[PDB]
RNA sequence: UGGAUUCAACGCCGGGAACCUCACCGGGGGCGACGGCAGGAUGAAGGCCAGGCUGAAGGUCUUGCCGGACACGCCGAGAGGAGGUGCAUGGCCGCCGUCAGCUCGUACCGUGAGGCGUCCACUUAAGUGUGGUAACGAGCGAGACCCGCGCCCCCAGUUGCCAGUCCUUCCCGCUGGGGAGGAGGCACUCUGGGGGGACCGCCGGCGAUAAGCCGGAGGAAGGAGCGGGCGACGGUAGGUCAGUAUGCCCCGAAACCCCCGGGCUACACGCGCGCUACAAUGGGCGGGACAAUGGGAUCCGACCCCGAAAGGGGAAGGGAAUCCCCUAAACCCGCCCCCAGUUCGGAUCGCGGGCUGCAACUCGCCCGCGUGAAGCUGGAAUCCCUAGUACCCGCGUGUCAUCAUCGCGCGG
């Protein structure tokens, strides 16, 4: 067994595969809007946790 | 004598408003020139997701908002004011800044 | 300093009438233009209604068809 | 009187035609082809085109001061017909309203500080107030409330 | 539309009238000062419409 | 670094630590925490009611926490320390979990609900309520809500007052979501003494 | 590849997919923690020089290579699974429904299930209230509450505003007037903290004299001021295990992981929502005007230069009331067109020139010349909307390496 190990846990640095939630890790639906980097319903699942408020 | 600019910014009011009177108490307790708190506009972090997972069903919003109320003050720069304004609590959920003109 | 060409013509008319009636002290006048149009005088405090969610950009109130 | 006083489109018109009778105003070798901008469907229709834009950017720098190209472009852009898709705003470009500037600049009308764009100077807004006394008095044969200002 | 008095307005009005009755004048303006000193209220709708009622509430009494 | 963007990085660096912590301390009542930047470090306090649970043998357990909250999270100096919950019984998180982890147990849902009401009640709240969701009384999941006291559910006042958590038992056959509301003897607008 | 199919699927899954995303296809390569089993390091578990295969690969291999070191060659037992099950679940969402309902304590009625209250009449957006009443009271919900807008006062005056004052300077000239930069100061605007103000309060009428409705006055605001947020008990095996969490079943060295390429972008057709139009209530050309919301670090980028354009080079300032995006379009003035498949319409296609990216054929976006498709107002039937609303106009932002006929919002 002499070989060569081939993962290549490739480095994407554009991409929805480049972009991944800090939290669940989903690719897509991501919030970058001001550093953030959550998905939607990550999101709307910790906005009180963060300070943020439903007043509109 | 060369002045002191002192931006804070915070989410309470209260805290804020604590700050400025702390401020304004220390400059009248000793006698140097405040500049008010002059208020600057305060930033909504506004963020409309999508409430649903489903993608199914009607299209409701959560309309989420963060505000980030902002003041500056201008003292004279004293050694004395800077460093009892140092010595100042701060509390946590409050950023300041003194910048200094001269 | 704003938004329209009729928004800024109206709020140059209020302006100025308020300017004449507070150069002049003439009550007479002021009844004038309040009969005539009192939002001369007093401002229309009308907006524009925020937009809502079915088909926001045109309006709050302007829906999808079904 | 003033800039200001007269109203603009028959500004621009007389001093265009006064502006054909200064030498630094020739008009470039590309001008009775191309378009004002991608905004644009088709080539201008007159042939002093030159001159009446050189003219409207003239008094636009009378007016707004220390301003640029970029600032100009979105002034002289507009809407697009996209096809079959909506319509959007788009600037225009940049050459022609360059080589005016540089050709007022020849005939000494504007100055380019180094930062923040380009002025006019006391011989172009000589120039300018003059053509604009003339046109008033043109037309204050018609309106004597205008004969007030 | 419809803007009509709850209970809790309607009852705190009540027992005011009746508790303090001829510190309730007939103007408006009179009666809000004196629940405001009277009753912790922090609302100021709330107030006018105590006020309000007692007003109405002092006329009906001068009627009968 | 804009102001904003400082804010928006506390809040999420602190809701992940919050998230690791409600993982590993729940035997201990993990109601939350607070952090500040001291000069010499950052000092953490940790507001559980179980502190012995959390330092387990002789610091070992806040010792290989620290070494965790340094590492995985960027942190100067972390000076964990510990406290307590004045009444947990107000508190409603803390609550859920430990109903969670009595019907982890195997306690009787209706035995524990009632037992958990009975004790904060006791304990001097105005109002209470507990739903528990799932496959309960079988394999078709059904939802039952445990109630005393004065509840209010709309407005600000609820969203303000009344404390809200949330628990997953993770039971051999499913999950049972415990939902828990408890409203203290604080005052409402309509009361006008 | 899938999910969703009346309301409540079909510009929805934030689903604008070049790779990734991805779950589909063709091919290629890695993965057993813990134990034990075949063994054992003897120089190798593992990486590896030049090549042949290979799409390309120390993947593999004859040929050889050592930096100093254990075990899928075998079992269990697994890691991971965007594999199945949303009629196994949680959580969230939608709908019933921002509807006005859901209940309780005591009393009474009834053998009882249950009833009453919670009914009737007016009234209200409202089980909101008035009154009558074997009901009296209460609670959740509604309302209160929270956010914003609009008028006033106080405070505050920077990065905001510039009227007044002074200074300096440039033009017209009819010697009257206009602008610009400095101190000046917060006047005006604006910003943002705290207060006030509106309560059917006053007059009159209707209803019953009540609840309340209406008209009017005055007022910034007049009838919950306007607009939002918070969605009760409960149901809907509604949708979501393809966001996370999670039971069971299954895969488990393949149904796990990674890479290349393709596909999801195919098209005889049916449907939904929309964009552009079928012209004069206009098209083109040239001139003239007037916004707000928001956003900006490898990011906005003024300003200069180059270029016909798209775009290119350099680059002030700007971590945000300081700089930029950002002088919007509809509108107006003048000139051409004068009711026609047209100077309407811009499908399609050819040539060329560019930007992003590792990659632009499949399959991106932009520019220029050229081409010049149907379409001349639309049956049955159907949708949205009550005031700064609808219609019309454009802009911002989210998605974003580049892509907006979309979403959320902004003003005119
Ligand atoms: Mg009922
Ligand atoms: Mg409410
Ligand atoms: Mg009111
Ligand atoms: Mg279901
Ligand atoms: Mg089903
Ligand atoms: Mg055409
Ligand atoms: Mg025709
Ligand atoms: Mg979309
Ligand atoms: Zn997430």
């Amino acid at each position: 067994m002499a070989k060569a190990d081939y993962n290549k846990r490739k480095p994407r640095k554009f991409g929805k595969g480049a972009r991944r939630c800090v939290r669940c890790g989903q690719y897509g639906p991501v919030i970058r809007v001001h550093g953030l980097m959550l998905c939607r319903h990550c999101f709307r699942e910790i906005a009180p946790k963060l300070g943020f408020k439903k007043y509109e | 004598m060369q002045k002191a600019r002192i931006k804070l910014a915070s989410t309470d009011i209260k805290a804020l408003n604590e700050v400025t009177d702390q401020i304004r108490q220390i400059a009248e307790r000793t006698g140097v020139r405040m500049s008010g708190p002059i208020p600057l506009p305060t930033k909504r972090i506004r963020i409309t997701t999508r409430k649903s997972p489903d993608g199914e069903g009607t299209a409701t919003f959560d309309k989420f908002e963060l505000r980030v109320h902002k003041r500056l003050v201008d003292i004279e720069a004293d050694e004395r004011a800077m460093r009892q304004i140092m010595r100042i609590r701060v509390p946590e959920d409050v950023t300041i800044e003194i910048e200094l003109i001269s | 300093e704003g938004g329209g060409f009729m928004g800024q013509a109206e709020a140059a008319r209020v302006a100025i009438a308020r300017a004449l009636v507070e150069w002049t002290n003439d009550m007479n006048l002021k009844e004038k233009f309040m009969k005539y149009d009192r939002t001369m005088l007093v401002g229309d405090s009308r907006r524009t209604e925020p937009h809502k969610p079915n088909r926001s950009t045109k309006g709050p109130r302007a829906k999808r068809q079904k | 009187a003033t800039v200001y006083d007269v109203p603009g489109d028959l500004l621009v018109e007389r001093t265009a035609k006064a502006l054909k009778e200064v030498e630094a105003i020739k008009p470039p070798e590309w001008a009775p082809f191309v378009k004002t901008g991608r905004h644009k469907e088709r080539i201008p229709e007159q042939e002093d085109w030159w001159y009446y834009r050189v003219a409207s950017i003239f008094r636009k720098i009378y007016i707004d001061g220390p301003v640029g190209i970029e600032r100009l472009r979105t002034w002289y852009g507009g809407r697009k017909n996209r096809g079959h898709a909506p319509e959007h705003f788009y600037k225009a470009g940049g050459s022609i309203i360059r080589k005016a500037l540089q050709q007022l600049e020849a005939a000494g009308f504007v100055q380019k500080v180094p930062g923040e764009g380009r002025i006019v100077t006391p011989q172009g807004q000589s120039f300018l107030d003059r053509i604009a006394t003339e046109l008033k008095k043109e037309l204050e044969e018609q309106l004597p409330e205008l004969k007030k200002y | 539309m419809g803007n009509i008095k709850q209970m809790f307005i309607k009852r705190t009005a009540r027992e005011l009238f009746d508790r303090y009755p001829n510190e309730f004048s007939r103007d408006f303006e009179h009666n809000k000062k004196k629940v405001e000193e009277l009753t912790n209220v922090t609302s100021k709708t709330i107030r006018n419409r105590i006020a309000g009622y007692i007003t109405k509430l002092v006329r009906m009494k001068e009627e009968g | 670094m804009a102001i904003e963007r400082y804010f928006i990085e506390e809040g999420v660096r602190e809701m992940l630590i919050d998230e690791y912590l409600e993982k590993e301390l729940r035997r201990a009542g993990y109601s939350g925490i607070d952090i500040k930047k001291t000069p010499l470090g950052t000092k953490v306090v940790i507001f559980a009611a179980s502190p012995g649970y959390v330092i387990g043998r002789g610091g070992r357990r806040i010792r290989e926490l620290t070494r965790i909250l340094e590492r995985q999270f960027g942190l100067e100096n972390p000076q964990i320390e510990v406290e307590e919950i004045k009444n947990p019984y107000l508190n409603a998180k803390v609550q859920a979990i430990r109903l969670a982890r009595a019907l982890e147990r195997g306690i009787h849902f209706r035995r524990a609900a009632y037992s958990a009401i009975r004790a904060i009640m006791r304990n001097g709240a105005r109002g209470v309520e507990i739903r528990l969701s799932g496959k309960l009384t079988g394999e078709r999941a059904k939802s039952v809500r445990f109630y005393q006291g004065y509840l209010a559910k709309v407005g600000n006042p609820a969203e303000t007052l009344v404390s809200r958590g949330y628990a997953q038992a993770k039971l051999k056959l499913g999950v049972i979501g415990v939902k828990v509301s408890i409203m203290p003897p604080d005052a409402k607008l309509p009361d006008e003494i």
